């Protein structure tokens, strides 16, 4: 018996899981490349959502059921999030920076200018804008379900935690219209390379932030959370606020700056 | 603070009638980190602190520590020693030397 | 629960030292050799 | 050319090739004396009887041990940058000669007046002519005036190389789409060898680059005849 | 029982043990690649093909040596070993992710071993520039596979950083500021920090050029606008980094060794020391170009990254002249462990100020891509690095197994590879300042001397790491049993035993806020 | 004429652009004048120095992207 | 005495310089003997035989200061089996020279190698320092 | 209305540290200990389950190195460097 | 919705030796089954891949 | 009491260093290895052209 | 800035739910409107083969090879132009 | 450090036995490779 | 009787004894690199280029042969 407030974790096989899930996808994009077969991809894909969803179902098993996070162990989470969030922040940085390379000194191959030759970029004004006041308040919303969560008010937490993810949906059907017309793909050199990858992995973002706050809706319909202790949504909501962040710098960068 | 208000500090130290095994270990293995070989007077109030605490292995322990603290200068044993014969004489302390204890 | 002490806070046995020493020479030993293996590999493709 | 058992630097074939002689015997005195000045205390701490495991104070020769690399630092740099900026310098050439790498041999472009352009090879080992040095000849070398301002601009056609004569204290990488400057002047007429300094593929050993430095007069007869 | 215990650990001396373990034969691997290396050199001439086979075995010689011997040795097996004993704590934050920080490393090197085998294998360099990296220059899956092998790698550290920084900062007992932990604690949350900021880029870079391979996006080629230079960019915004990430925790181990064996209590000038890693931590983000000298960067640029770079070695000054310090009055026990410190504490001081020689871009122009880097970065790595491993290991040992290695045979190991990694690396310095270029099978004639002593020195090296084995198992073979250890005062490590219960720390210490 | 002069415009050792802009002046030169009646050979500095400064492959692929249409730099 | 595994929570024996007086005695348990050698030092050591003096010691103490700082003849067999090692090491050199490596180029033959020795010499290699410069262009042979 | 409380709802050791810190106790060693004088009448009283429990001693405020020692049921131990007092007391929680 | 937190935290309390991936019951046990099926296939499978792309076509 | 070291260590020593210096003498002078020295003040010149 | 309202007495859910409601939903109605609005199919420009555009230096993984994964016939032309 | 005289005491015998299968383990794969390198070169 | 020694600071007396030690050697030291290798260098090369006359320099290299531009 233990006389520190800390979590011994049972052993557990999802770390092994998740490894191998791991190997499973990068194999399986080889395979899907170059061996024109998507199997492999299929499988690893597969046990990476069943290793993602045991993994987090134990958590909230040791915390909601089991007692086991502690103001101390709930302390380790919030550094762990913020630790996180921030190694998320430097990928970022890697294809801003990969922007700022090629828009700044345009090479003799696009015409020497930015926009390249040939390339239209869309209006900032038009869904650009509405993307960003749907990120916004979004934000706005989340606040307000955090706060009525902190006033114990069930019914108003999930109705503004639902506009909220209505909203991350909404933006993620805009931006899916958007891709779809546009007239410029991801082979349209490094105006495309540098728009789709960007844009590509914050709407990636979008929808594992989105996803999470589900999670946070279904736990919150079953009563997981306290007025007082609600770490999942804390994490949710964070992650959500960088999410809305790095639309800001690259509906700024990219889509404003950019044209 | 001063040299002679070192030494004093530590004879008062060593002095202390009541002064128990623990304080004698303490005292020992402290003042052989420093940068000095303790004067004859150091030494002197360590070996009576054997005394009163019926210790004679400790005094000849203490004898060659002394020795060990002076590395390469073969000087300073023989010194510290003249000094303390006539307490190693009054407290019969054998000289690690006289006990066979310096032969390898 | 599981062993503790020495020789028993490890996943292979040091019960028998020859078995230990085949064991220990499979594992430097096959990962010393991949390397000159990979190159013969690669030399009899073309 | 390197020559068997060789300790320091090619000799210097260009001022600015001597100018680096001097920087580096300059820094390597420093190194040399703070390694053998470490090696030295190391031993010195180790060869002692006497001790002193107490408590020690550091806020006091921790400024010495600051100060004076800091200083030395700065002793390193003023001459380095010194030179850093007079490679630099504008110098008005009166020749430019263009150098494209391939996978793998160089080519050649003196394209100032005609049209001169061509391929540069390494000559393979079964081939060299008696005398002729391994790996390093070429079959068309690099004539270029000797005591003259050259301008050289490198660039690539597939992967990375890297122009490189170490003689003349040049290296220039060769990246495909761009076009890197630099500047050359030999003080001597004769033959300075270089060698690919970039991985690139199966062959990045052998493709060479050997400039060939006589006086204008042979330069531009040759010139003519290679036209 | 097995499976539950080592697939399924949560425990942070298991997970230790299994990094060390998987380092060990990474090591194995990585000194093989190594000889290929040397035996090619060892004679003017081609012995095993032109320069395709010999880059591969250079480029896994680099992957292997770095991000599956170094990493997981030094942050992963006496990462996770020593630095909750450190701080007097039950395990690390997340000791289930830890698990899944292990996990992905024997996948991430089956990748590795796959691109080597498919095709003609991956020989770009550890760098991995295109276009020589890109679909046209290294068609078919190797590369990719490469790429797929650092992203696992790099999942991996970034995880394992969270998982330390968090445990180092919110974990240790109540009354102890972060100024009352060892050194070897600092130098690894210092090292996690680099690697959370770093690894994403390094991430963001290799992923472009994963899209660039099969996505047809052109960010390094000009065809599109794009340009190889930024991927050289982004790769040493981490690179640099990089080096710092395997030389600090070496620092750590240093510090502890060279005050353990100098029988004293602390190190010399502690808060000096953690001034002086933190400084290298940041100085390490400012610096990249120097890798950059010769692509044609701006005067001014090269002038700010040449003095930069040569500011770090104040600080690490600071470090040098401390360990020194430390010895000084020491009662100084001739260990093995201490032997290799010594061995560390000089030779990581040439290669340090070769590195210095370097860091001066005019000079630069004509060592960059020759053989004079080749010996700064193997005095620190594998003089430098792989001494504080070998210190550190046969130091702490006795701590992991509970048995004792046979000194005077750790003793002739240390000897045979003091003379092993001179007499390879000292002789590339007259290669490097003459000319030779790096990435070479063959060399022209004038370089053949130093290229003959160069290979001998490598086959000394072989010697000492086969000896290290056979020293490894004497111990496992005869059980000496561990009694008492000196200095568990001031190394609280070593107070729970030899090997320490599966369980230590389940009653947290008492310290006193006075 | 020697050899194309320095050009403080760009004084660094990427060279790129100063081929480049030489080979747009040329030819941007070379309509005008072809447009007002008048003669190209006041645009022959530029020739002289782009054919100096460029690579033979640049300037053959921009040659041939001209006379295709699909130049990307305002003529 | 005798020091055992599960003991490793509890003060302990050690013989170091810098610190002389261990947290306990070498030897706890007293036979009936010794237990009267400890009521005699009780008394005026100036009674105490040269042996009990002795024996005091060694009941206090494992080592005296001249034991524990001894040195040994380690170091010959660390040398000594060093070179042996290294001595192996070139057992399989010449294995490599022997059944792994070929003939080297052609260009370092005798005649080859006479040949581009001149040619360097005419083509002025090194002549500041390194090669030419240590050639006598007058009396034609290598500067004495 | 209608969210849990961690009142109604906390269970397992976040309900065991919740009331205890309610009551003032610290069973889980969430707090640092304050020192006493540290003599021989006053020692630091030094909580355990077992019969010996680590002692970390940061002997003079500031000092970066910390003393660790193993404390014993018994008479007062004394940090082997300050030579300051502890005993330990045994038992429960 | 009633809130049956109180249950579950009954059941994942019980003291029945069982690690927590497995304490909700049966179905726990089968998910792991084919998770851990789908891990150890999939993974041979990559195996007999690499062996495959290994050689010439 | 002697060890290993008081009985076998001048026999270790002298052999060790014995065996070495002989078996590197004869690998670097008998087996035919290129060291490539400097020709300065060893080769003769010969003509080439 | 400090916006142009006011508050701040007590940040509570009130508060958030009547930004929610009075400034952040309307602002997406906003340019919802304003949005579907300004769309409408805009005039696809003249294809001109230009070689840093719709770049292949491998062919895509999926469909012909040739095909960009979001490709619009209406808008994107293959290397060889719009199709039919 | 003090430790216990060996459970299991390694002689100097097995210790020879020891050292020569460690070295062989090592030594012979990659003889056996290098060796052989010629008939793979050129097959 | 014998003298009464020195028994106080024996450590730091030999660390300073030995430290101004080994400043003098580095003065020596650098004395001596500047005379044998950086002046010697200078020397060498100023030596070299003072009556170089390189058209000859050319032309014992032309008659030797060398060259492909000039026979
Ligand atoms: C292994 C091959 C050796 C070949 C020797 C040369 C042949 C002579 C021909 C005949 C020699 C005479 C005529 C030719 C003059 C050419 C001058 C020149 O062009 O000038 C430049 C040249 C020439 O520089 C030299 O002048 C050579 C200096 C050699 C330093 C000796 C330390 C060696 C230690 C022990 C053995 C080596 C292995 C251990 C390495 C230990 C790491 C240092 O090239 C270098 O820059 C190489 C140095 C790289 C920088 C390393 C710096 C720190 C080193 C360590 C400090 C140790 C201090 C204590 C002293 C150290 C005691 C332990
Ligand atoms: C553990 C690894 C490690 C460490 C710690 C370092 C440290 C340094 N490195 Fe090095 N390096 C590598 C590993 C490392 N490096 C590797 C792998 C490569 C090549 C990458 C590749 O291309 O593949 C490399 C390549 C590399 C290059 C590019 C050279 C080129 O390619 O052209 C450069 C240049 O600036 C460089 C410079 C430096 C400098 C200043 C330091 C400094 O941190 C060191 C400072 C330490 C000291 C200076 C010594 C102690 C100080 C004193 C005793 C005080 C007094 C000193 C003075 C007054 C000078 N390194
Ligand atoms: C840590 C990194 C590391 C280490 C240790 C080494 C070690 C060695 N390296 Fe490495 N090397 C690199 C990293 C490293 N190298 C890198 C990054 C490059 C550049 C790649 C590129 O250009 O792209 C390179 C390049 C390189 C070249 C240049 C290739 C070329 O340019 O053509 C050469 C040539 O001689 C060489 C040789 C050696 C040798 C003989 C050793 C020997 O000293 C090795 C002897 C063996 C050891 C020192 C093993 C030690 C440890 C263990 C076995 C673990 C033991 C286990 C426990 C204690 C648990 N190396
Ligand atoms: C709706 C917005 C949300 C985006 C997500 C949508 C689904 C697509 C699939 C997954 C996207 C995941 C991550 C981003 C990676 C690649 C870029 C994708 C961005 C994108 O979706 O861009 C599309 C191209 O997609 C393409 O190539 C698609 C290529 C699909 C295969 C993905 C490639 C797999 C490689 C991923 C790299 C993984 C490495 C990350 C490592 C993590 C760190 C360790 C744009 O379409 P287009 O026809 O060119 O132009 C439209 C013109 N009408
Ligand atoms: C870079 C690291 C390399 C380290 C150097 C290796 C050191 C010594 C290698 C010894 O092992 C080998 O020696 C052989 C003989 O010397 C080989 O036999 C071959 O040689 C024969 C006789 O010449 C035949 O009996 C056999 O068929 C056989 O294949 C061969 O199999 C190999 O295992
Ligand atoms: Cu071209 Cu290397
Ligand atoms: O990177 O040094
Ligand atoms: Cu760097
Ligand atoms: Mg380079
Ligand atoms: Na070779
Ligand atoms: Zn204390």
């Amino acid at each position: 018996h233990q006389t520190h407030a800390y979590h011994m974790v049972n052993p557990s096989p999802w770390p092994l899981t998740g490894a191998l899930s791991a190997l499973l996808m990068t194999s399986g994009l080889t395979m899907w490349f170059h061996f024109n077969s998507m199997t492999l991809l299929m499988i690893g894909l597969t046990t990476n959502m069943l290793t993602m969803y045991q993994w987090w179902r134990d958590v909230i098993r040791e915390s909601t059921f089991q007692g086991h996070h502690t103001p101390a162990v709930q302390k380790g989470l919030r550094y762990g999030m913020i630790l996180f969030i921030i190694s998320e922040v430097l990928f970022f940085t890697g294809f801003f920076w990969a922007f700022y390379h090629s828009s700044l000194a345009p090479t003799p191959e696009l015409g020497g200018c930015w926009p390249p030759t040939g390339i239209h970029p869309l209006n900032p004004l038009e869904v650009p804008l509405l993307n960003t006041s749907v990120l916004l308040a979004s934000g706005v919303s989340i606040t307000w379900a955090h706060h009525s969560l902190m006033e114990g008010d069930r019914k108003h937490m999930l109705q503004a935690l639902f506009i909220t993810i209505t909203l991350g949906v909404y933006f993620t059907l805009l931006q899916a219209s958007e891709y779809y017309e546009a007239p410029f793909t991801i082979s349209d050199g490094v105006y495309g390379s540098t728009f789709f990858v960007a844009t590509g992995f914050h709407g990636l973002h979008v929808i594992i932030g989105s996803t999470f706050l589900i999670v946070c809706f279904f736990r919150q319909l079953k009563f997981h959370f306290t007025s007082n202790h609600h770490f999942g949504f804390e994490a949710a909501a964070w992650y959500w606020h960088f999410v809305d962040v790095v639309w800001l710098f690259l509906y700024v960068s990219i889509y404003w700056w950019g044209s | 603070e001063t040299d002679e208000e070192f030494d004093a500090r530590w004879v008062t130290y060593f002095n202390k009638p009541d002064i128990d095994a623990w304080e004698l270990r303490k005292g020992m293995n402290t003042l052989v980190g420093y940068d000095l070989v303790p004067e004859p007077k150091i030494i002197d109030a360590a070996l009576r602190a054997c005394r009163r605490l019926n210790d004679f292995a400790s005094a000849v322990r203490i004898l060659e520590v002394v020795k060990d603290k002076a590395g390469p200068h073969k000087e300073i044993y023989p010194y510290v020693i003249q000094e303390l014969r006539p307490t190693l004489n009054e407290l019969g302390i054998s000289t690690p030397e006289e006990l066979g204890l310096d032969k390898v | 629960h599981y062993e503790e002490g020495p020789g028993k806070n490890i996943p292979f046995s040091v019960e028998n030292k020859w078995r230990l020493l085949a064991m220990m020479t499979l594992f430097f030993g096959s990962g010393f050799a991949a390397p000159f293996f990979i190159v013969r590999h690669q030399l009899l493709k073309k | 050319m390197a020559y068997p058992m060789q300790l320091g630097f090619q000799d210097a074939t260009s001022p600015i090739m001597e100018e680096l002689l001097h920087f580096h015997d300059h820094t390597l005195m420093i190194v040399f004396l703070i390694s053998s000045l470490v090696l030295y205390i190391i031993s010195l701490m180790l060869t002692t009887k006497l001790t002193h495991t107490s408590t020690m104070d550091a806020q006091e020769v921790e400024t010495i041990w600051t100060i004076l690399p800091a200083i030395i630092l700065i002793l390193i740099a003023l001459p380095s940058l010194r030179i850093l900026y007079m490679m630099d310098e504008i110098n008005n050439p009166s020749l430019t000669v263009k150098t494209m790498g391939h996978q793998w041999y160089w080519s050649y472009e003196y394209t100032d007046y005609e049209d001169l352009s061509f391929d540069s090879y390494m000559i393979p080992t079964s081939e060299l002519k008696p005398g002729e040095l391994r790996l390093l000849e070429v079959d068309n070398r690099v004539v270029l005036p000797m005591e003259m301002t050259i301008r050289m601009l490198v660039s690539s056609e597939d992967v990375l190389h890297s122009w490189a004569v170490p003689s003349l204290g040049l290296k220039t990488d060769a990246i495909p789409g761009r076009l890197n400057q630099t500047t050359l002047m030999s003080s001597r007429p004769g033959l300075y060898y270089g060698q690919c300094s970039e991985i690139c593929g199966s062959n990045h050993s052998f493709m060479p680059i050997v400039l060939e430095l006589v006086p204008l007069k042979y330069f531009e007869k040759w010139s003519a005849s290679m036209l | 029982m097995f499976i539950n215990r080592w697939l399924f650990s949560t425990n942070h001396k298991d997970i230790g043990t299994l990094y060390l373990l998987f380092g060990a034969w990474a090591g194995m691997v990585g000194t093989a690649l190594s000889l290929l290396i040397r035996a090619e050199l060892g004679q003017p001439g081609t012995l095993l093909g032109d320069d395709q086979i010999y880059n591969v075995v250079v480029t896994a010689h680099a992957f292997v040596m770095i991000f599956f011997m170094v990493m997981p040795i030094m942050i992963g097996g006496f990462g996770n070993w020593l630095v909750p004993l450190m701080i007097g704590a039950p395990d690390m934050a997340f000791p289930r992710m830890n698990n899944m920080s292990f996990w992905l490393l024997p996948p991430s090197f089956l990748l590795l071993l796959a691109s080597s085998m498919v095709e003609a294998g991956a020989g770009t360099g550890w760098t991995v520039y295109p276009p020589l990296a890109g679909n046209l220059a290294h068609a078919g899956a190797s590369v990719d596979l490469t790429i797929f092998s650092l992203h696992l790698a790099g999942v991996s550290s970034i995880l394992g950083a969270i998982n330390f920084i968090t445990t180092i900062i919110n974990m240790k007992p109540p009354a102890m500021s972060q100024y009352q932990t060892p050194l070897f604690v600092w130098s690894v949350m210092i090292t996690a920090v680099l690697l959370l900021l770093s690894l994403p880029v390094l991430a963001a870079g290799i992923t472009m050029l994963l899209t660039d391979r099969n996505l047809n996006t052109t960010f390094f080629d000009p065809a599109g606008g794009g340009d190889p230079i930024l991927y050289q960019h982004l790769f040493w915004f981490f690179g640099h980094p990089e080096v710092y990430i395997l030389i600090l925790p070496g620092f750590g181990m240093i510090s502890h060794i060279v005050t353990y064996y100098s029988g004293k209590k602390e190190p010399f000038g502690y808060m000096g020391m953690v001034w002086a890693m933190m400084s290298i931590g940041f100085l390490g983000f400012i610096v990249w170009a120097h890798h950059m000298f010769t692509v044609g960067m701006d005067v001014d640029t090269r002038a700010y990254f040449t003095s930069a770079t040569m500011i770090i070695a104040i600080p690490t000054g600071v470090k040098v002249f401390s360990w020194l310090a430390t010895l000084h009055g020491g009662n100084i026990k001739w260990s093995p462990a201490m032997m290799w410190a010594l061995g560390f504490i000089f030779l990581f001081t040439v290669g340090g100020l070769t590195g210095i020689v370097l860091a001066n871009s005019s000079l630069d122009i004509v060592l960059h891509d020759t053989y004079y880097v080749v010996a700064h970065f193997h005095y620190v790595l594998s003089m430098g690095a792989v001494f504080a491993i070998m210190g550190g290991f046969v130091h702490w040992f006795p701590l992991f197994s509970g048995y004792t290695l046979n000194d005077t045979w750790a003793k002739i190991h240390f000897a045979i590879m003091f003379v092993g990694v001179n007499m390879t690396f000292f002789p590339q310095h007259f290669l490097g300042l003459s000319g030779m270029p790096r990435r070479y099978s063959d060399y022209p004639d004038a370089y053949t001397m130093w290229n003959t002593i160069s290979s001998m020195g490598s086959f000394i090296s072989l010697t000492a790491v086969m000896l290290m084995v056979f020293i490894i198992w004497e111990a496992f073979a005869s059980k000496r049993e561990v009694l008492t250890v000196d200095l568990t005062t001031t190394n609280l490590e070593w107070l729970n035993g030899c090997p320490p219960p599966y369980h230590t720390f389940e009653e947290p210490t008492y310290v006193n806020l006075k | 004429y020697q050899t194309a002069p320095f050009d403080s415009r760009f004084p660094n050792q990427n060279q790129t652009r100063n081929c480049w802009q030489n080979y747009l002046d040329f030819h941007r030169c070379e309509k005008a004048m072809t447009a007002k009646g008048g003669d190209v050979s006041v645009c022959e500095w530029y020739r002289r120095v782009y054919k100096s400064l460029c690579p033979i492959s640049w300037v053959s692929t921009w040659d041939d992207r001209r006379a295709e249409g699909t130049f990307p730099g305002k003529i | 005495s005798v020091v055992k595994s599960e003991d490793y929570a509890l003060p302990s024996y050690v013989d170091r310089r810098d610190y002389p007086l261990p947290d306990v005695a070498h030897v706890k348990n007293l036979s009936a003997s010794q237990k009267a050698l400890k009521e005699k030092e009780k008394a005026s050591w100036s009674s105490l035989s040269i042996d009990e003096k002795v024996e005091l010691y060694r009941l206090k103490f494992k080592e005296s200061f001249a034991e524990m700082n001894r040195s040994t003849n380690e170091w010959k067999t660390v040398v000594g089996a060093a070179m042996f090692f290294i001595g192996f090491t070139a057992l399989l050199l010449i294995w490599e020279k022997h059944y792994v490596y070929g003939p080297i180029p052609h260009t370092f033959e005798e005649e080859w190698v006479a040949k581009q020795t001149k040619r360097m010499l005419d083509m002025k290699v090194a002549p500041i320092q390194g090669f030419s410069a240590k050639w006598d262009y007058d009396k034609n042979e290598w500067k004495k | 209305g209608g969210v849990p409380t961690d009142e109604e709802q906390a269970t397992g050791l976040e309900r065991e540290v919740m009331l205890a810190a309610r009551k003032g106790q610290d069973p889980y060693n969430i707090l640092a200990p304050k020192a006493t004088s540290g003599t021989k009448e006053d020692p630091n009283l030094v909580p355990s389950i077992t019969n010996k429990r680590i002692v970390g001693c940061i002997c003079e405020e500031d000092n970066s190195t910390v003393i660790w020692f193993w404390l014993h049921k018994g008479e007062a131990q004394r940090c082997p460097s300050c030579g300051t007092h502890y005993k330990l007391v045994p038992h429960q929680l | 919705f009633e809130n049956r937190v109180a249950e579950k935290q009954k059941l994942f309390q019980e003291d029945n030796g069982l690690p927590v991936h497995l304490k909700g019951g049966a179905t726990d046990n089968i998910l792991y089954r084919v998770t851990m099926t789908l891990c150890l296939g999939g993974t041979l499978y990559s195996l007999y891949c690499l062996g495959w792309a290994s050689f010439p076509h | 009491a002697p060890d290993f070291h008081d009985k076998y260590g001048n026999a270790v020593l002298a052999s060790g260093a014995t065996f070495c210096v002989a078996v590197w003498v004869y690998m670097a002078t008998q087996i035919g290895i290129e060291w490539n020295p400097s020709p300065v003040g060893r080769v003769t010149p010969k003509e080439w052209r | 800035a400090s916006a142009a309202k006011g508050d701040h007495g007590g940040t509570g859910a009130r508060t958030w739910r009547f930004l929610t409601f009075g400034l952040a939903l309307p602002s997406v109605a906003l340019c919802t409107l304003n949005s579907w609005l300004h769309s409408g199919h805009r005039e696809r420009p003249a294809f001109i083969p230009y070689h840093h555009l719709r770049i292949r230096t491998k062919p895509f993984s999926w469909g012909d090879g040739n095909h960009t994964f979001f490709h619009n016939p209406r808008v994107n032309p293959l290397p060889t132009g719009y199709e039919k | 450090i003090t430790a216990k005289p060996a459970k299991t005491p390694t002689s100097p015998k097995e210790q020879a036995i020891g050292l020569s299968v460690t070295f062989l383990s090592f030594l012979l794969p990659a003889g056996w490779v290098l060796y052989h390198l010629d008939n793979y070169k050129k097959s | 009787a014998l003298a009464k020694p020195q028994m106080r600071g024996l450590l730091a007396r030999r660390l300073r004894f030995h430290i101004v030690g080994a400043f003098m050697v580095s003065l020596g030291f650098a004395t001596f690199y500047k005379f044998a290798v950086a002046e010697k260098r200078k020397k060498a090369y100023a030596d070299f280029y003072r009556n170089y006359d390189s058209m000859k320099d050319f032309e014992e290299m032309r008659k030797a042969g060398i060259f492909q531009s000039a026979k």
